C-alpha cells in the first residue's frame, strides 16, 4: 500500500484499459467484414440444402465440434462444450473431431477417450472453402466419415449481433441421401456417382457455413468481452486514483511530521 | 543577463538546474534554523523561484525594447511532474518542454513528448514561414497520437486510419535530430513542407534519415534562391508555395 | 497436528489453500471475467466461494440484526462438514445454501428449501 | 481425371481446381481477400485412448 | 509506461498479468525452439 | 428465377442459363424438368433476355427445383476478361511437370490442374 | 560516435531500440496473447530475448556461485558479435546458446553442444 | 555430499516455477516439460517438513538424490510423506553402512554414488 506500489498498479491497468479498448474497436471492424461473409454462406445454405427440403431426408456416430484456438471471447468454448456433453449423455460412445484447441481443451477433460481427431490453427483468419474441403477430406480419409449412420456439426449461431446460441445441424451420408422419401423426383444418373459426391460436397459446405457462423459469433463475443474488460479497467483506474491520492496526502504529512519532531528537539 | 535586456539588447539565460538550487536554499535555511515546510524546504520556496523567473521579460518600446529569455531546468525524480518543486516551476513558467527516457530509448531524440509540451505564448513568436507549415503539423500529429495503438493491428486497418499512421510515423522520424546539429529556419521549412503535404508517404521509414541530408544539399545547389527568400522575408509567397511544391515533387522522383 | 489431529490440520490447510488460490486470481476475474480461467481454476473459485459463505454464521446475539436464529456448530462437525465440501460431495449445491447456516445438514436443508 | 485411385475426395478436387482458377486471375485482380482464400495454417492431429501421433498439415 | 503491464519487475511486485505474459511467451519460444 | 451463389459472394438470387454438367453441356429453359447433377469446371453463361454475361466456374452442383428455380453453387466463378494468359501458362507448365512428379497424390493433383487449365485456355 | 566510432554507436542504439520495443510488446502479450503479433513482432521478441541473455556473462569472481568458469570478452568481440545478431546471422540459434557465455564463438560452441 | 546430490535443485525450482505458470495458461503441451512439471511438484512435497523434526545429512542426502534424479516422478503426491520415513527405515535396516559412509566421509565417491543409485532403484519397487 505504498505510493510506488499504487503507481505501478495504476500505470499497468491504464495500459490494459487502452489495449482492451483498441481490441474491441478492431473486433468491431472484423465483425463488419465477417458479417457479409456470413450472409454469403447463409445463401449457400438456402440454395445448397433446398434439395434436402424437397427430398425430405431423415437418418456409432460422428460429432464435429467447431470453435477455435483463441481465448478472450467469453464462454464461446465452454458453452458449446456443454451443448456437446449434453448430446453425449444421450449417446456416450460417439467419436469426436474437434476443430479448435479450445474446444479440444474442454472435451479432453470431460470425455478424453472419445476424441479421435483434432484440428489446429483455424481461428485466426476468416474460414475458407479450402479449409472446409481439406478438413472434410481428412474426415472422409482417416475418420471414415462415409461409414457413419449419423453425423452432427456443433457450432455457435449468432442469433443477434450481440449474443449467440450453440446450434446443431446434422449431415446425412450417401446411403441416407438415396433413401430420402422424395429422392427420385429429380432426373438422376444412377450410372455415375451422384449420392457420394453430394454427401461429400454438402459435408464441406455445411462445415463452411458452421465456421462462418461460429467465427462471427466469436468476434461478437470478443467485442462484448473487450468492452467489459475495458469498462472494468476504467473503474479499477478510478479506485486506484482515489487510493493514490489518499496515500499521496499521507506521505506528505508523515514525511513532514518527522521533520517537525526533529526540529522541536 | 539583465544588462543586455536593460540596454536594448537580447539575452538568453539557462538555469541548469533549479532543482539543485532549491536544495542549496534548503541547506541554508535549515542550518539558519528557519522553520521547515513540505520536504524540508523553507516556507517561501515558491518565492525562491518566482522571484527569479519573473525577471525574464520582454520590455516595451519606451524602456528600450530589450528582452531576457529564461530556460530554467528542472530534474524530475521518477517522471513525477506532480512532485513538489517541479510543480512550483511548472506554474511559474510560460510553458514546458518535457523529455522522456522512454522516447529516448525508442530512438526519438530530442526525446520531446509533443503531447505534454507547450508554449502558452505559442505562435506569436514563431517565424511566419514555419507557422504556415507547422499549423497542421500540430494536427496530423495529434491525430497520430490518438490512433497510434492501432499500428499493432496492421492487418485490420481502414483507409484514413492507415493514412494517418503512415504520415505520423514519418513526421515523427522527421523530428529526430542528431545532437549539436541545429538547423536554420530556411532549412527547417522545406523538410516540414515535404512531410505535412504528403511527399514522404511513399518513402520507406528507414530512408527518412538519408532523405533529409540529400534533399537539403540538393536545394543549396539548385534552389538556393528559394531558401534565400525564405530566410530574408520570413513569410511565404503564393509563388514560393508553388515553387517549393515544384522543387519538392522534382526530388520525389528519386 | 499434535493438538487438533492430522485430519483437522489437513482440512484447514486445504481450505486455506483453496481460499488462497481464489485470492490470487482476483485480478484476472475482475478485469477479464470468469470465462478466462482454466477449468481447474473455475472449479476452485466455485468451491472457494462456497467455503467463504460456509464460514459465515448466524450469531445468537445478532438475531435482531439478522432475523436469523443463532447457530452454534461443534468443532467436530465443522471439520467433517468442511472435509466433505473439499472432497467434492456438494459441488451440485448452489452458493446461497452455504450462506448463514450452521453445519452441513443445514446446507442440505436450505438447498432443498431453495429447490422448492 | 482419376482422383479415384488416389486419395482425393470430391471437394478436395474442386479446391485444387478453384486454386488454379484464383492463381489464373489477372494479378492486379488477385486482391487481398482472394489470396486469403488460398492460404491456411491449419494442422491436423489424430488421437487415441488421450495421447496422439505426430502433427501434420493441410 | 511501455512494459508497465507485461515486463517482469521484481518478484513480490507481480501482477497476474505479468505472470501470464511470461507464461504465454515462454511457451511460444519453447515451441519455436523445438521446431528449429 | 436463378440463385447463383459462391461461398464468398452471391451473384444473382432472368431468362436462360447454360451450364457445363458432368453429362452433356446443357442449356436451361424457362420450364426445365427437375434435374440434379454435377458441374465440371467449365463455362457458365447467362442471357438476361438479349444481353449475356459469361462466368468461368470451378465446378459444383446444379439444382433444378419443382417451382421453376435454378440453384447453381460454385466455389469460384469469374468473368473471362479477369484472367491473364501468362499466369495460366506458368501454372500449366508447372502442373504438367508435376504429373509423374514422384510418389503421392502430388502426382495425381497435378493431373487435375492440367485438365482444368487446358479447359481454360480453350476459351478466349 | 565521435568516441567509439559510428559502428559501435549504431549497434548499441539498435540493441536498445530492440529492447525498448520488446517492452511495448510484452504488454500486448499480457492481455491479447501471441495472435495479434506481426511476424516481425515475433522476430523482435525472439531476438530481444537472445540479446538479454547474450548480455549475461560468467564472472571469474562469481565462480563459486555459477560453477561456470569466468569469461573475459574484448570490446571488439562484443560489438562484432552483437552486430551479427542484430543483422540476423543467428536467428536459427536457440536462446540457451546466448546465456552465460563469452563472445559469439562461445555461442556457436554451446549451440552445437546442446544439439548432442 | 549434499552439494553433489542437489546439483541443480535451486535452479530446478526455477525451472519448475517457470512451468507453474504454464498450467493456468491452460495449455497441455511440452511432454518433455511434463517430466520437469511433475518432478518439481514432488520436490516441493519432499522439502516440506514437520516442526521439531530435523534430519541428519545422511538422512537428507538420499532423499535429495531420490528426488532430483526423477526416482519420485512415478510416485503419488500424497504418499511422498510416507515414502520418506520408510526409505530411511529401509536404509537403516539394510544399507546401514551406506549411511555411515556419508556421515563419516561427508562425501560421495563414484563408488558410493552408484551404490546409492542401486539402493534407490531397488526400493522404488516397494
Amino acid at each position: 500500500a505504498t505510493l510506488k506500489e499504487v503507481e505501478m498498479r495504476l500505470k499497468s491497468i491504464k495500459n490494459i484499459e487502452k489495449i482492451t479498448k483498441t481490441m474491441k474497436i478492431v473486433a468491431s471492424t472484423r465483425l463488419s467484414k465477417a458479417e457479409k461473409a456470413k450472409i454469403s454462406a447463409k445463401k449457400m445454405d438456402e440454395a445448397e440444402q433446398l434439395f434436402y427440403k424437397n427430398a425430405e431426408t431423415k437418418n456409432k456416430e460422428l460429432i464435429v465440434a467447431i470453435t477455435s484456438d483463441k481465448g478472450l471471447c467469453g464462454s464461446i468454448h465452454s458453452q458449446l462444450a456443454k451443448a456437446v456433453r449434453r448430446h453425449l449423455n444421450d449417446q456416450p460412445n460417439a467419436d469426436i473431431v474437434t476443430i479448435g484447441d479450445k474446444i479440444k481443451m474442454q472435451l479432453l477433460r470431460t470425455h478424453p477417450n472419445n476424441i479421435k481427431l483434432s484440428i489446429n490453427g483455424i481461428g485466426k483468419d476468416a474460414p475458407t472453402f479450402q479449409e472446409s474441403a481439406l478438413i472434410a477430406d481428412k474426415l472422409l480419409s482417416v475418420m471414415k466419415a462415409g461409414t457413419y449412420p449419423k453425423i452432427s456439426i456443433f457450432y455457435n449461431d449468432p442469433v443477434s449481433s450481440l449474443s449467440f446460441e450453440p446450434s446443431e445441424k446434422p449431415i446425412f451420408n450417401a446411403k441416407t441421401i438415396e433413401q430420402s422419401p422424395s429422392f427420385g423426383k429429380f432426373e438422376i444418373d444412377t450410372d455415375a456417382n451422384v449420392p457420394r459426391d453430394l454427401f461429400e460436397y454438402t459435408l464441406a459446405n455445411q462445415m463452411l457455413t458452421a465456421m462462418a457462423q461460429g467465427y462471427a459469433a466469436e468476434i461478437s463475443a470478443r467485442r462484448n468481452a473487450m468492452d467489459n474488460a475495458s469498462k472494468n479497467a476504467g473503474d479499477m483506474i478510478n479506485r486506484y486514483s482515489i487510493l493514490y491520492n489518499r496515500t499521496r496526502q499521507a506521505v506528505i504529512t508523515n514525511e513532514l511530521v518527522d521533520i517537525i519532531t526533529g526540529a522541536s528537539s | 543577463g539583465e544588462w543586455f535586456r536593460d540596454n536594448g539588447k537580447h539575452a538568453l539565460i539557462v538555469y541548469d538546474d533549479l532543482s539543485k538550487q532549491a536544495v542549496a536554499y534548503r541547506q541554508l535555511s535549515l542550518l539558519l534554523r528557519r522553520p521547515p515546510g513540505r520536504e524540508a524546504y523553507p516556507g517561501d520556496v515558491f518565492y525562491l523561484h518566482s522571484r527569479l523567473l519573473e525577471r525574464a521579460a520582454k520590455l516595451s518600446e519606451k524602456e528600450g525594447s530589450g528582452s531576457l529569455t529564461a530556460l530554467p531546468v528542472i530534474e524530475t525524480q521518477g517522471g513525477d511532474v506532480s512532485a513538489y518543486i517541479p510543480t512550483n516551476v511548472i506554474s511559474i513558467t510560460d510553458g514546458q518542454i518535457f523529455l522522456e527516457a522512454e522516447l529516448f530509448y525508442k530512438g526519438i531524440r530530442p526525446a520531446i513528448n509533443v503531447g505534454l509540451s507547450v508554449s502558452r505564448v505559442g505562435s506569436a513568436a514563431q517565424v511566419k514561414a514555419l507557422k504556415q507549415v507547422a499549423g497542421s503539423l500540430k494536427l496530423f500529429l495529434a491525430q497520430y497520437r490518438e490512433v497510434a495503438a492501432f499500428a499493432q493491428f496492421g492487418s485490420d486497418l481502414d483507409a484514413s486510419t492507415k493514412q494517418t499512421l503512415v504520415r505520423g510515423e514519418r513526421l515523427t522520424q522527421l523530428l529526430k535530430q542528431n545532437q549539436y546539429s541545429p538547423l536554420a529556419t530556411e532549412e527547417q521549412v522545406p523538410l516540414i513542407y515535404a512531410g505535412v503535404n504528403g511527399h514522404l508517404d511513399g518513402i520507406e521509414l528507414s530512408r527518412i534519415g538519408e532523405f533529409e541530408s540529400s534533399f537539403l544539399s540538393y536545394l543549396k545547389s539548385n534552389h538556393n534562391e528559394l531558401l534565400t527568400e525564405i530566410r530574408e522575408k520570413g513569410e511565404l509567397s503564393k509563388e514560393l508555395l508553388a515553387s517549393l511544391k515544384s522543387a519538392t515533387e522534382s526530388f520525389v522522383a528519386t | 497436528a499434535a493438538v487438533v489431529g492430522q485430519e483437522h490440520y489437513d482440512v484447514a490447510s486445504k481450505v486455506q489453500e483453496t481460499l488462497q488460490t481464489y485470492k490470487s486470481l482476483q485480478d484476472i476475474i475482475a478485469i477479464l471475467g470468469m470465462d478466462e480461467l482454466s477449468e481447474q481454476d473455475k472449479l476452485t473459485v466455485e468451491r472457494a466461494r462456497k467455503i467463504q459463505r460456509f464460514l459465515s454464521q448466524p450469531f445468537a446475539v445478532a438475531e435482531v440484526f439478522t432475523g436469523i436464529p443463532g447457530k452454534l456448530v461443534r468443532l467436530k462437525d465443522t471439520v467433517a462438514s468442511f472435509k466433505a465440501v473439499l472432497e467434492g460431495k456438494y459441488d451440485n449445491i448452489p452458493e446461497h445454501a452455504f450462506y448463514m447456516v450452521g453445519g452441513i445438514e443445514d446446507v442440505v436443508a436450505k438447498a432443498e428449501k431453495l429447490a422448492a | 481425371s482419376a482422383w479415384r485411385k488416389a486419395g482425393i475426395s470430391y471437394a478436395a478436387y474442386l479446391n485444387v481446381a478453384a486454386q488454379a482458377i484464383r492463381s489464373s486471375l489477372k494479378t492486379e485482380l488477385q486482391t487481398a481477400s482472394v489470396l486469403n482464400r488460398s492460404q491456411t495454417d491449419a494442422f491436423y492431429t489424430q488421437y487415441k485412448n488421450a495421447s496422439e501421433p505426430t502433427p501434420i498439415t493441410k | 509506461s511501455e512494459g508497465s503491464t507485461g515486463t517482469p519487475r521484481g518478484s513480490g511486485s507481480e501482477d497476474s498479468f505479468v505472470k501470464r505474459a511470461r507464461a504465454t511467451e515462454d511457451f511460444f519460444v519453447r515451441q519455436r525452439e523445438k521446431e528449429q | 428465377k436463378l440463385q447463383f451463389a459462391l461461398p464468398h459472394e452471391t451473384l444473382y438470387s432472368v431468362t436462360q442459363v447454360n451450364l457445363p454438367a458432368k453429362s452433356g453441356r446443357i442449356g436451361v429453359l424457362a420450364n426445365h424438368v427437375p434435374t440434379v447433377e454435377q458441374l465440371l469446371p467449365g463455362v457458365v453463361e447467362v442471357m438476361e433476355g438479349s444481353n449475356s454475361k459469361k462466368f468461368f466456374i470451378s465446378g459444383g452442383f446444379a439444382t433444378v427445383q419443382p417451382d421453376s428455380q435454378l440453384c447453381v453453387t460454385a466455389i469460384e466463378a469469374f468473368p473471362l476478361e479477369s484472367f491473364s494468359q501468362e499466369n495460366i501458362k506458368n501454372l500449366l507448365a508447372e502442373a504438367k511437370k508435376n504429373v509423374s512428379s514422384s510418389d503421392a497424390r502430388e502426382a495425381a493433383e497435378a493431373a487435375i490442374q492440367v485438365e482444368v487449365l487446358e479447359n481454360l485456355q480453350s476459351v478466349l
